[PDB]
């Protein structure tokens, strides 16, 4: 009319309408998960493989939204993912509940400044009262079952069938390097995929693990310097066709002898300069393997971009895809390279640990390539959850037993200070009842009776609804002795990011115009 | 579950019509006619009567409101608003899971708690003195009427109310509708209205010949069975010829002789007759030491059935020896004014006095009639229960606070509908604040924060300025039975509208 | 115009009543008497005829 060119529908009326419906529709396609349930969703983009996923991270990473209100939350989601390990759907659910509860306050007839002030006061009160429900704590990280219980509790959120063997393997792989005290890195653990048997035959191994065959000889010396290259066995001599049937044998024999002499001089110069082995990334030839066998030089076969990228980012060399024989400028720190036979396959093992910065690589094996993705996701999630950078994790009884207590505390605190700030406090307290409802609705029973039962027992804060059929209607269980706890800092960061996103959404709300060319 | 939604939609549509017609500062509606007319009025009952709907729920609500207005006479507007608010706050929020069972029990518990709270807050009063009653009547009648001669009218109405009560026997029955009417006669000074016996006689008695004067006789009225009939139960005599006409005289003479020989010892006077007037038979009837009157309408029938107690039955002769006519009754035909007036004093069934007013035109008649009506209604509503409650918007807040406290103390499962029906009682103060012209949020918050300290339940909102004032210094009080009846009617309407399943057709 | 600007009809009615009372008081205080004779009635009739015919 005066600013927009019949593109958007913004103005002095979409404040309590279009700016909330988009977020509601975005969060509606996410409440189906959140909990140990089988709600797989197929993802079809560009790979054209038809794979089903369960986590919301891969679902949100493939969906393309064209709305600023929906794009204002993916930034906070990525920030929370970069900060701590888990935590993604909680922020979205909290923001959706806050928006749905503020829609009524905006429709009644209240300004946004009072609502923002009340939300900030409620968030400050929740942050102040949060360090008060600490029950269990981490004792010694040098044991096995102490971290195995936490790993099992973290894995049970994803996979429900098998969760003990994977947790034990992750614990054994993490305890063989360095604990949380001192310094512990994350990009020092690699996951390899082996197409063979099922998942009931996995093992662990310290050092580098790569599925690369060897058609030469076993070189177990320390002077075998590595030499990575792009495509050294490509084609230094391009041969063409003269006639149709065949040409003269003299020219072909001369060209073959010249190429053989050239490659012999090349391998002699590359072996006499201080490099016994060579990393190739091309094809093979009969004379090539013959020279590699008669010169005692290890020759690989399998080539991959990820392998050379990891070798470059770990050692620090540089591939030289040149025709003329260059000089030795790829000196690294590796020296102990051994060969092993695993699953009738030849694997390499690198030994260069000096009790500092050790690496590990767990051996994984499955049926198809569409099943190891969830295993790798669970493994990396458990690895990220194990890192907390503190000796005492100060675990709290998660699963919804603390949300009701926090809501009751906020409700009891709000019924004291007079003024027009009680409605926002009551809304922030009632918004905390969105975690048990989503967990009860995704099981098979209702959620009103579960909430009534949870509010009718006692204010102990250690009661939550179970997962079996004998724990849906009563929902009276003690999760303190079972071993179901959550991260203390994770919930705090999630609440902080949700409050920040809600404040940013409620602030920027007026007229959405365009920009001139 | 779509019939209940369609019912509550029409209920809210009907309720959202006369919502802005409460309080001293009310709005004014206007209805246009299809022919080309427009009438502006501020009466909700007129709009409800002139409306035409098609939904059965709306017709049922209109009939309930009409019955409530006809039975009591005060409190027939807020019932629909309260019912609509309760419906919109309960069914339009607690029916997503379809469970119409515990809602009835919650409504019953809320009604019982409201009744208990309203009963445990009333204050006693005395009815010995008369100045307090007159002050209460003047304070309750100061709504939208003139102020010039209200004191005398209210005093006369109070006297008539205190004089019309005589049917006491343990149940306290008061009837003033069909027991006390209003009379009008122009001429004379306007400052002479009072109470009298009241006899509905204007120009019905006709005496062609001059006879004796009536001083203090003993009139014994009979029945009306002397018209153009064929006798008792057979067709042996029929009025067709002049011979039958002249034999009717002898038949009536024989009948009056039989009556005199049977049960005539106090010598009655006039008798009720519907048909029978001439210039020859009437002379013989007057000479037979008896008189007869004619021209009887519905007012005279009601007067002789209420004050005298005359019945209608097929039995003119052979009655009770002591039926009616017990006491010396004077019947002097006075010439005061311009018409014949009778003053039957001291007879059967006393305490049946009517009013006597001498105004002018029809405007004075209408104004004194409406003044007497509203004053008698106020007196009947006050004398029915000697308990007053400080209105204006102070008892509802205390009731809601008590209900919320009880719900928080019981810690039950159905606490959500209880809280929803308890928080749906602050509609009258919000409407008053909106009509006054102020903020409806800050004032409501201040009223909620004030009704929770220590001993503070008489602080309401002024209906003329827009501030919170104590009811102990203003003087706004309401009866107790009216609020209980309103709450019971609202609960019954909600229960009836909540128990509606499917609707079909039949014969 | 005052309603479109933002006000309530009750305050407008109160102000109108106050202005009417003030105008009535001013008219009652500004009145003056004059002896009725022949020239006054002649002038009144002339003004009436001029305003009519
Ligand atoms: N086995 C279990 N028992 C009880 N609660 C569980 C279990 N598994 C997961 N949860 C709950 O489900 C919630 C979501 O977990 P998760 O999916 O790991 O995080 P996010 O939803 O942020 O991705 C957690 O807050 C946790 O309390
Ligand atoms: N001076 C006053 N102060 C406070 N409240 C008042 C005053 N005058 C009237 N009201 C309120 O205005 C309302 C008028 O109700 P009314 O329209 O008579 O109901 P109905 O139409 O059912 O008879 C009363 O409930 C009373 O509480």
């Amino acid at each position: 009319m005066l600013k927009e060119g019949a593109k958007h529908f913004s103005g002095l009326e979409e404040a309590v309408y279009r700016n909330i419906q988009a977020c509601k529709e975005l969060a509606q396609t996410t409440r189906t998960a959140y909990g140990p349930n089988g709600m797989n969703k197929m993802v079809i983009n560009h790979l054209e493989k038809l794979f089903v996923t369960n986590d919301a991270a891969t679902i949100l990473r493939e969906l393309e939204v064209q709305h600023p209100a929906a794009k204002m939350i993916v930034m906070a989601s990525h920030m929370q993912e970069q900060e701590v390990g888990d935590g993604t759907n909680f922020v979205l659910v909290f923001a959706g509940a806050l928006l749905e509860l503020a829609e009524e306050l905006l429709r009644i007839g209240l300004s946004v400044s009072e609502v923002i002030e009340g939300y900030e006061i409620a968030c400050r009160k929740a942050h102040e009262i949060l360090p008060n429900l600490v029950c269990c704590s981490a004792k010694n990280l040098r044991d096995i079952d102490e971290v195995s219980s936490l790993l099992r509790t973290s894995i049970m959120s994803k996979q429900y069938g098998n969760e003990v063997f994977l947790a034990k393997l992750i614990a054994q792989a993490c305890v063989s390097i360095f604990p949380d005290s001192g310094h512990f890195n994350v990009d020092n653990i690699r996951v390899c995929k082996i197409l063979g048997s099922g998942i009931s035959s996995s093992s662990v191994l310290h050092g580098m693990v790569f599925k690369k065959e060897t058609e030469g000889d076993v070189t177990s010396v320390k002077d075998a310097k590595i030499a990575v290259y792009s495509c050294p066995f490509d084609g230094m001599i391009t041969e063409t066709k003269g006639t149709v049937l065949i040409k003269t044998a003299e020219e072909l024999m001369n060209f073959s002898k010249g190429e053989e002499n050239l490659m012999d001089a090349q391998v002699k110069a590359i072996a006499d300069t201080g490099a016994n082995v060579v990393v190739t990334g091309g094809k093979v030839a009969d004379m090539a393997l013959h020279y590699a066998n008669k010169y005692n030089i290890m020759l690989v076969r399998l080539n991959s971009k990820w392998d050379l990228r990891r070798l470059c980012k770990t050692v620090g060399a540089t591939a030289l895809p040149r025709l003329t024989p260059p000089v030795l400028e790829e000196m690294g720190h590796c020296d102990s390279v051994y060969l092993s036979e695993v699953g009738d396959t030849q694997v390499v093992v690198f030994k260069h640990e000096k009790e500092d910065g050790a690496i590990s690589t767990i051996v994984l094996r499955g049926s198809t390539d569409n099943l190891m993705d969830d295993i790798e996701r669970a493994v990396d999630d458990g690895v990220n959850t194990f890192k907390v950078l503190t000796r005492d994790k100060r675990l709290v009884p998660g699963g919804g037993a603390t949300e009701i207590e926090l809501a009751k505390q906020i409700t009891s605190y709000g019924e004291t200070c007079p003024g027009l700030e009680q409605y926002a406090i009551k809304k922030f307290a009632e918004a905390f009842e969105a975690i048990p409802r989503a967990l009860a609705e995704n099981s098979g029973v209702k959620a009103n009776e579960v909430i009534s039962k949870l509010y009718a027992v006692h204010q102990e804060g250690n009661k939550n609804v179970g997962l079996d059929i004998e724990a849906e209607v009563p929902a009276v269980k003690d999760m303190l002795e079972a071993g179901i706890l959550d991260t203390y800092l994770g919930k705090y960061w999630a609440i902080k990011l949700a409050t920040n996103a809600a404040v940013t959404v409620l602030r920027v709300d007026q007229i959405i115009m365009a920009k001139p060319a | 579950r779509k019939v209940q939604s369609g019912n509550i939609n029409a209920a809210k549509t009907i309720a959202d019509i006369i919502r802005t017609c409460l309080g001293p500062k009310s709005m004014m509606k206007m209805l246009l006619d299809p022919m080309g007319g427009i009438v502006m009025t501020n009466d909700g009952n007129a709009i409800l009567r002139e409306i035409q709907v098609q939904h059965p729920a709306a017709k049922s609500m209109i009939e309930i409101s009409r019955t409530q207005d006809e039975e009591v006479g005060d409190g027939t507007t807020s019932v629909i608003i309260l019912a609509g608010e309760m419906l919109s706050v309960a069914e339009h929020f607690l029916e997503q899971q379809m469970h119409p069972t515990v809602v009835i029990s919650a409504y019953r518990k809320a009604l019982d708690d409201m009744i208990s709270t309203l009963k445990k807050i009333s204050i006693p009063v005395d009815i010995s003195d008369s100045d307090m009653m007159l002050n209460i009547i003047n304070s309750s009648i100061t709504t939208k009427a003139i102020s010039r001669w209200s004191s005398l009218a209210c005093n006369i109405a109070l006297d008539a109310v205190k004089m019309v009560q005589f049917e006491e026997n343990g149940r306290k029955e008061i009837d003033i509708k069909k027991y006390a009417r209003v009379e009008k006669i122009p001429g004379g000074i306007i400052e002479d209205s009072c109470v009298l016996r009241g006899v509905m006689i204007n120009k019905d008695v006709t005496h062609p010949r001059m006879r004796r004067y009536i001083k203090n006789p003993r009139i014994v009225l009979l029945d009306s069975s002397l018209e153009y009939k064929k006798g008792e139960s057979q067709t042996d005599i029929e009025i067709t010829r002049e011979e039958d006409f002249t034999r009717i005289l002898q038949m009536e003479e024989e009948y009056i002789q039989q009556l005199c020989e049977d049960i005539i010892q106090l010598k009655p006077d006039v008798v009720i007759t519907e048909k029978g007037i001439s210039d020859l038979a009437q002379h013989y009837l007057m000479r037979a030491n008896i008189t007869a009157i004619r021209r009887v309408r519905k007012t005279d029938n009601n007067r002789i059935a209420r004050a005298c107690g005359a019945r209608i039955v097929s039995r003119p002769e052979e009655l009770r020896e002591d039926d009616v006519g017990t006491g010396a009754g004077l019947l002097e035909i006075k010439k005061i004014g311009d018409e014949y007036f009778t003053f039957i004093t001291d007879c059967k069934d006393p305490k049946a006095c009517t009013i006597l007013l001498r105004g002018a035109s029809k405007e004075i008649l209408s104004e004194v009639e409406r003044n007497l009506q509203d004053a008698m209604q106020v007196c009947r509503n006050v004398l029915l229960d000697p308990q007053l409650v400080p209105g204006g918007g102070a008892s509802e807040m205390a009731v809601a606070h008590a209900l919320t406290e009880k719900s928080k103390a019981m810690t039950g499962v159905e606490q959500w509908p209880y809280r929803a029906v308890a928080q749906a009682l602050e509609v009258i103060p919000r409407t008053l604040i909106q009509n006054c012209g102020a903020s409806t949020i800050r004032l409501l918050t201040s009223l909620r924060a004030k009704h929770t300290q220590e001993n503070c339940e008489t602080w309401g909102v002024n209906g003329e300025t827009g501030t919170l004032v104590d009811m102990k210094e203003l003087g706004i009080w309401e009866p107790l039975a009216v609020k209980l009846q309103t709450y019971k009617t609202a609960v019954e309407t909600a229960v009836l509208l909540l128990r509606i399943d499917d609707i079909v057709s039949g014969h | 115009l005052y309603i479109s600007e933002g006000l309530h009809p009750r305050i407008i009615t109160e102000g109108f009543e106050a202005a009417k009372e003030k105008a009535l008081q001013f008219l009652e205080e500004v009145k003056v008497s004059r002896e009725m004779d022949r020239e006054t009635l002649i002038d009144v009739a002339r003004t009436s005829l001029r305003t009519k015919v």
